[PDB]
């Protein structure tokens, strides 16, 4: 017999069942695995642990790929932060802290000392002191450590303390040291787009986000050390301790040294493949990283087992109980995801034209369980439905309840920030990818520290058998959804609200338009040009044979196109590498357009108007162009009849 | 014209082949030979040639390796899709298309890719994993031509193919038409153990170079097998390395190559070949068994290796068959038996076109000339022993003796005959399959 | 049955001697009539009958010994073979 | 019943021999159609008519393009040249000159005047005297009219005069004037990248191979004029007449005004269909040129007339004679090729999203009949099995004798110029093209000039049907034989072939790179992995049934991609349009990488080095790239095993 879609759930629910996910969590903790940065023995052997654990449950293909790059470790000389007196005459240490930032430039700095709340555009504007020719400090959270340094950067400071204090972070300790990478975008940034095999001869190149400023963490009593000689008051607006203040005094200022070095050494990613019996060409990529500074036990130790028992729950499924799935899959391990996800980025810029429209999703494992109380998910649009139907069959593990209790769902969903492995897939190949995670509230306190182990883990979590039992669950959803059917679960309407929402905001300002010269109607019918397109092709399943294969063929190729039609012709791959214009990163991309027309009201002359013209006619031709290019075929589009 | 028979076919991954050979097994000794009368297989009143044939007599299993294109064989699946694809082909015969050479395993293809470019197009690199898939490779037609050594002649010569062009080993102004006599294979003894005799081998531990070949396989394992009289040969030995071997093995399991490499027959493989099995003897071996000519490249930093940097030849020694050990240099007073050298084959239809092409490709690269660093040679490796063997000074012209049984001899293959009971490489047993 | 996306694979055969001798390979020849008198080289304009369309004894090898000789063109064969008998 | 192939053949034929090509040709010289600008009302009237044919004809589907460009055209005040006295007291006039440069700086110069022979790099650097501050004269051939231009300006030249003599072209009279635009590269100018379209606001833009320099053309009783006060010798080496000289006289120097205005205009493409019985998805494209400066006889009225009839030919053979063609076939007259083919390249860069690997073959009729003499061909060598093919089959129209009579034919074949319409197909979209003359030994003397007639043309070919008829049936065997059979007939040895070509030619430097640390053999191992992709892919379309169609599919695609791997991904596509690394433009190809190289052992430190490793790196990594996504899977790539 055949297994339809309501055997799979309870199957899945059956196997799934039995497994206790808690020993494997506790074996990836153990004293012959704790240390593993990028490239060490350890993580070597974690590696030939996890392809010998590939081989032992008997996938169609196991391979090891390898690479060489760049990364930035520590020396012999300490790197250490001290109050200079403006005497000069005696030397007062603060600490010679345990974390280094990675990629920070080697060097040593003197100046005074600005708080600089997060760092954020925004919270650079409201500050009350200039900026240049000083260090800033700034506390840990609501941005990436690279959009801190690079907008310190910007505003010509000279280095940047980094710490985390007990309102956002409550731990009770203030000694313990972390661990960051500074690098604005992902990648080997000693190869920029293109890969890092043997057969580049490695030539001279470097990436344009690498800052040129020391860059240093430093421990909460640390900071308080230092704020026994701060002055000033920090605002009420700033969720704060009251020990925190906002400048230094006119007679100390800090001196920071900051020694690391640049070794070269060789990631090794492991993958796997379960075959496909219909078409094995498509597949749908899982990944997960391997490797943290700490002992990493909820960065990725949870996220491998999550990936090793999803491995034996799917080829147990397939070889036993005759489950066929009609694309093929395949399972990632990816080393040295710390320093900016460069197995990821190497592996997209090497295989690029390989898995160029072949591969069509990419499920993200890592950090997928945090907190117990809420459910936070962040994906390219074309999942949302699929998302949507998983959230309305999968229990809480707390509470009897769903999932599914907001149904606004869909307006809470925030962007793919830089440092997950997501953004590299959808912002770069154009794949649509998806990253889910069980967080808390707060923050996760301890995540890329020293303490971050399996003790303070169950400690915090009581109960971590049900709760990865549930995300693992999910993630199984997704997989048996996208590959059980001859029919794509991808939905496309998700990405006609956007272009909505997106011409509604344009429209805020449809005066200053008007008074350039300019007519904003074109984008407006090119809005509705491309619900003409998914409204056609919705039709187009409507009278289709969905027994039939090849002409469910044709349609399903223009369903996996429309997500590489966003990325923009116009941009360089090398110079800008993230073109996709609605998660992107440039001056291309739509909100860039948006934001330098806001200051165009600002009328401080900071605006450039040459570049506003080529921005809307470039982007009005990126959506005009997709709309054709998805409803059919060149003669049947109509432009001016 | 003949054509093969018959055959219950089957899907590929689904199976299955046991237990449709275990059914017919059960039909075949009821059924075939008018065992019973109330009931016949290959005969109905009904019709004539219902499920099966009237005059088939008996079922045979089709070998694991043996897929559709090996078993049709090369001339009829040649014409059938010469007569599908509907071409008469008239081949005058002139000009040679370029000859697919083939390699194995990332320095083969290495090589021979810069081999491609260095010749003006007449040769192009086609890989395969292991020796016997590239043999396989050559008869259903994607490779033309494979140097190999004499134990391979024999397994492609039984197969269909022809040898074509020698090599020779000896420097002379007439070694382009002189046939050489063939290569000695010994067994290399340390010096730190003395008390290693021929009598007394069982249970101390071994070197081979790979599973089937000459001096690692044939020569010892037949002289063995006169005296052990047993097929398997991990009992008597306590452990060694023989690469292409079975995985459950001692033989594979004392070898060197990791992760998941141990025991597979490629240059990956770490105590693989020539040097390789020299390694296995200098590193963790009792006993090693290669040719004569391994020793003295091996002595006294003609390698730039490290561990045959430091190593002198005075020590390494060879034993005898009567027991008496003998010093390194005089190799004629005892050696285990002879051996034939390597040889070129290739299939009967090529066998023009490879001759007319290799005999202008050995005098362009071969072994005149000189400043081989920087430069391209074609015989001067980095001691892999890729490609061909590294001391070959040219080719030889073979006329006259173009088969395997011609080429290899009578007394050789004698040898391997007497060991044909016990070797296990499964394309041996579909060519003989093939055979009626 | 070997072609894709069939991928069939042969996995039992059969032998025709006796259990003295098995024989895998059998002969192919052509059967016809007493003092019919003619030969094999001009045989068309006749009635030929087949066994089979691709099957082996009946039809790869009479048009395979019979194939160069027809003019263009060839493809496709049923066409030409049928223009090469008279039925 | 069904037709093969025999059949196509000998009905094209039987049917292409009846009609007579000579009174369409006669009608498009007609006193209503007779000088045809770039947006005339003259080419606005042929328009309706070839659309009203393609709609009389009964195809499929017909339809309609227009675009807005910025094209050059001439103004009130008279254009001129002018000997200028070192006294100045008193004027000499040459010539008001008939012809215009397109796209030439509006501006007047004096000084002296230098002849270029022919305005080559390598005319230019055997050259005796200084070239900065002055004016040079060039003759015409050998080059398009923007590469000379572009030299001259290279070389900070201030003017360019170009003319045609008595050796290259032997006209009777001396007094006619040509025509030519100075745009290195293709297009509407003032849109690169992104099409002319009202979608695109018109943004201010500017192409970068636009010349800052007056160009003009003479005739060449003026040129006989100027060689009057002209002096020196031109070098035997020089095929040239008697009457040429060097440089001007120390006295006399010469002076040129060119004003030429920007003008705005409508251009319209006229496109029609026939569809598709077995995929109607992927099409080849015939097209054909219509507008030209002077009456355009030979230039533009040939290849309508081709298309006219051979569209009437394909039209009337699937209407009744039952042919079935097993893709669509898009029939296109493209208006202002003259102005650097600006129709292909906006219908190009406006639905590049929809053509992508969609369509798969181009065809140029342009420019066909020039001569009676030779056979000569340029293409994509994808074609080059093809044309082998039909060049046994047509007979040639003066001799009985087939076209193939050389068997090296493959090593004469040339690269494709910018000046045809193929290049922009090729070099841009990355689809095979194709274009084909019947051309003689000699130039064809009145290309582009205003004696160009059917009158001229008839006097030089004195049989002008069958000539056109053998032109008509080559073109006919293309489509028949692309679109009859489920198999493609492009053939991916030759690509082969052309590597090798390139590595063998980097070879002859081995020792160069040996000594900067770099190793080539890398190169070599990708060479040679394309050979086993080319390969397996042969023997997989030697074990797949040809009357199964899905199986034939997969593999079709392989070979549509086969010619889009080619392009590089490094490359912004807006900077720099041509990124086809064989047949492009710029610093990324493989003849810039093989010429930088040269420079190399020039040793006056005139090379880069750092370029050289990123292109060494870069095309080693395309040729790498493409030949892993030939052959098979991601899994079923091996590298380092
Ligand atoms: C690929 O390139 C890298 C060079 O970056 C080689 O790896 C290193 O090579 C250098 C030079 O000898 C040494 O530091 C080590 O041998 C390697 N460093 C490591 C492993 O950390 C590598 O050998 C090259 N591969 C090949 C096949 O040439
Ligand atoms: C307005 O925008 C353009 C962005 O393109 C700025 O720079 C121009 O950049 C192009 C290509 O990068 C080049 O032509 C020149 O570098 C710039 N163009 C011109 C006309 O200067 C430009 O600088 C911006 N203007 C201001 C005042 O910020
Ligand atoms: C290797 O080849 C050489 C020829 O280069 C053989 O040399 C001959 O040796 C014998 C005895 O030493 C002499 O009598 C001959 O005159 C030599 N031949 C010449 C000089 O042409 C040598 O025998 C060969 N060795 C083997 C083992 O076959
Ligand atoms: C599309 O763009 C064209 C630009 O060529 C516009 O046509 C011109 O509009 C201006 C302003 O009214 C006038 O010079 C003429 O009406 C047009 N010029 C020419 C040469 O025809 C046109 O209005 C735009 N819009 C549409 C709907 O076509
Ligand atoms: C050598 O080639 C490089 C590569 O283009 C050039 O040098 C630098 O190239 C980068 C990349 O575009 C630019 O960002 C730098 O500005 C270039 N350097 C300078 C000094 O401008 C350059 O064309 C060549 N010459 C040198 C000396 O680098
Ligand atoms: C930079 O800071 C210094 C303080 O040393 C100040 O004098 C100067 O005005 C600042 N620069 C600007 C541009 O304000
Ligand atoms: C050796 O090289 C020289 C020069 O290349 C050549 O003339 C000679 O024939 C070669 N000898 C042999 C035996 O190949
Ligand atoms: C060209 O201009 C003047 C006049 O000959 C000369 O002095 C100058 O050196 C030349 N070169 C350049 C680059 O200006
Ligand atoms: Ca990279
Ligand atoms: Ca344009
Ligand atoms: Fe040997």
């Amino acid at each position: 017999f055949r297994l339809y879609w309501d055997d799979l759930k309870r199957k899945l629910s059956e196997k799934l069942d039995s497994t206790d996910f808690t020993s494997t969590i506790k074996l990836l903790n153990e004293n012959s695995y704790v240390p593993r940065e990028a490239g060490s023995q350890k993580d070597e052997n974690l590696a030939l642990y996890v392809e010998n654990q590939f081989r032992e449950f008997k996938l169609s293909k196991v391979w090891r790929d390898q690479h060489f790059v760049k990364i930035q470790v520590k020396d012999s000389a300490q790197n250490s932060v001290i109050i200079v007196d403006k005497n000069g005459r005696l030397v007062y240490l603060v600490e010679n802290p345990g974390g280094y930032v990675a990629y920070s430039k080697a060097a040593t700095v003197t100046g005074k000392l600005v708080h600089a709340n997060f760092g954020t555009k925004k919270d650079f504007e409201d500050l009350y002191t200039p900026v240049n020719g000083s260090i800033v400090i700034v506390r840990a959270g609501k941005i990436t450590f690279a959009e801190k340094v690079a907008n310190a950067e910007s505003l010509n400071a000279i280095g940047v303390l980094i710490y985390m204090d007990q309102t956002k972070f409550p731990i009770v300790n203030a000694e313990l040291s972390f661990f960051g990478h500074a690098h604005l975008g992902t990648g080997d940034p000693y190869t920029p787009g293109f890969p890092s095999f043997n057969h580049t001869q490695f030539p001279p190149s470097r990436s344009s986000g690498l800052p040129n400023i020391p860059v240093q963490t430093i421990s909460r009593a640390a900071a308080e050390k230092l704020f026994g000689n701060m002055e000033g008051d920090c605002p009420s607006d700033w969720k704060t301790d009251s020990t925190c203040r906002m400048v230094t005094s006119e007679s100390k200022n800090v001196k920071l040294t900051v020694s690391n070095v640049l070794k070269e050494i060789k990631i090794l990613n492991i993958f796997g493949v379960i075959k496909g019996f219909v078409e094995p060409d498509h597949y749908v990529v899982v990944g997960a990283q391997r490797d943290a500074w700490g002992p990493g036990a909820a960065k990725s130790g949870v996220g491998t087992a999550l990936l090793l028992k999803l491995a034996q729950m799917f080829s147990d499924m397939v070889l036993k109980d005759g489950f066929q799935p009609s694309r093929s899959i395949i399972f990632a391990s990816w080393s040295a995801g710390d320093f900016g996800s460069v197995g990821a980025t190497e592996w997209l810029e090497g295989y690029l034209s390989s898995l160029h429209l072949k591969a069509f999703t990419y499920i993200n494992l890592d950090k997928a369980v945090l907190g117990t109380s809420n459910f936070k998910v962040s994906a390219s649009p074309l999942l949302y439905t699929l998302i949507e139907k998983t959230m309305q069959n999968v229990k809480h593990p707390v509470t009897g309840q769903f999932l599914y209790q907001d149904s606004n769902w869909a307006s809470k969903v925030e962007k793919l920030t830089l440092d997950n492995a997501a953004f590299p897939f959808l912002a770069y190949s154009g794949i649509p990818a998806v990253s889910f995670c069980f967080c808390e509230d707060t923050d996760y306190p301890y995540l890329g520290t020293t303490m971050d182990t399996y003790k303070e883990l169950i400690e915090r979590i009581p109960e971590l058998n049900k709760v990865a039992r549930a995300a693992a669950e999910v993630a199984g959803q997704f997989v048996i959804k996208l590959t059980h059917d001859v029919e794509l679960n991808l939905d496309y309407e998700r990405y006609n609200s956007q272009l909505l929402s997106f011409v509604r905001d344009l429209n805020q300002y449809r005066a200053d338009i008007k008074e350039m010269g300019l007519s904003l109607q074109w984008l407006y019918s090119a809005r509705g040009d491309f619900f003409r397109a998914t409204s056609r092709l919705t039709t187009d399943f409507g009278n289709a044979e969905k027994t039939d294969r090849f002409v469910m063929k044709k349609l399903n190729d223009r369903v996996m196109r429309v997500e590489y039609h966003f990325l923009s012709p116009y941009v360089s791959p090398k110079e800008s590498p993230f073109r996709h214009v609605f998660w992107g990163s440039g001056s291309h991309t739509l909100p860039a357009l948006l934001e330098n027309l806001k200051l165009r009201k600002q009328n401080n002359g900071a605006f450039n108007e040459t570049l506003f013209r080529n921005q809307l006619a470039l982007a009005t031709w990126t959506i005009q162009g997709a709309a054709n290019a998805l409803s059919g075929d060149v003669w049947d589009i109509d432009n001016e009849f | 014209a003949q054509v093969p028979s018959h055959t219950v076919v089957a899907r590929s991954m689904g199976g299955k082949e046991d237990l449709i050979w275990e059914l017919l097994n059960q039909a075949q000794e009821h059924f075939g030979k008018d065992k019973s009368k109330e009931f016949q297989l290959f005969s109905s009143p009904h019709g004539k040639d219902l499920l099966f044939k009237d005059s088939a007599h008996g079922f045979l299993k089709v070998p694991p390796r043996m897929d559709a294109k090996m078993y049709l064989g090369y001339e009829y699946v040649t014409a059938i899709r010469n007569l599908r694809e509907g071409t008469c082909p008239e081949a005058p015969t002139d000009e040679c298309k370029p000859v697919k050479w083939c390699a194995l395993s990332h320095h083969e293809r290495l090589k021979c890719d810069e081999w491609s470019v260095n010749s003006v197009g007449k040769i192009e690199c086609v890989s395969a994993e292991t020796t016997e898939d590239c043999i396989a490779k050559i008869m259903n037609g994607e490779a033309d031509a494979m140097s190999l050594d004499g134990g391979f002649v024999y397994i492609a010569g039984k197969c269909g193919l022809v040898p074509v062009l020698a090599e020779n080993y000896n420097k002379s102004d007439n070694c382009e038409d002189t046939p050489e006599a063939g290569y000695f294979a010994v067994a290399v003894v340390k010096k730190s153990a003395s008390d290693l005799t021929w009598d007394n081998l069982k249970g101390k531990k071994s070197c081979h170079t790979a599973v089937g070949r000459t001096a690692g396989w044939n020569i010892p394992m037949g002289l063995l097998y006169n005296k052990i009289n047993h097929c398997r040969f991990d009992e008597f030995f306590s452990e060694g390395c023989a690469p292409g071997s079975k995985k459950d093995s001692s033989l594979c399991k004392l070898c060197m190559g990791s992760g998941l490499n141990l025991c597979e027959p490629n240059n990956k493989e770490g105590y693989y070949g020539y040097t390789g099995a020299f390694r296995c003897l200098v590193e963790k071996g009792d006993v090693a068994f290669v040719k004569h000519q391994t020793v003295p490249q091996n002595t006294g930093g003609k390698n730039p290796d490290p561990w045959a940097k430091n190593l002198n030849e005075k020590d390494y020694e060879l034993l005898c068959l009567d027991g008496t050990r003998k010093p390194v240099e005089e190799y004629a007073n005892c050696h285990l038996a002879r051996a034939p050298n390597h040889a070129v084959v290739t299939r009967k239809d090529k066998e023009a076109c490879v001759h007319k092409i290799l005999r202008q490709q050995q005098h362009l690269f071969g072994s005149n000339v000189t400043d081989c660093s920087g430069n391209f040679c074609l015989f001067r490796s980095e001691t892999k022993d890729l490609l061909f063997r590294d001391d070959t000074v040219c080719l030889a012209k073979l006329h006259d003796r173009n088969t395997y049984e011609k080429y290899l001899g009578e007394e050789y293959v004698k040898a391997v005959g007497n060991l044909r009971k016990c070797s296990t490489s499964s394309l041996l047993e579909a060519c003989t399959f093939r055979r009626p | 049955a070997y072609l894709a996306p069939n991928n069939l694979k042969p996995v039992v055969a059969e032998f025709y001697g006796s259990k003295e001798d098995p024989q895998t390979f059998y002969y192919a020849v052509a059967v016809v009539k007493k003092d019919s008198g003619f030969q094999m080289n001009q045989l068309r304009g006749k009635k030929s009958c087949h066994t089979g369309l691709g099957r082996s004894a009946g039809w790869n090898i009479p048009i395979g010994l019979l194939y160069c000789d027809l003019p263009e063109p060839r493809k496709p064969l049923e066409k030409a073979v049928a223009n090469f008998f008279s039925g």
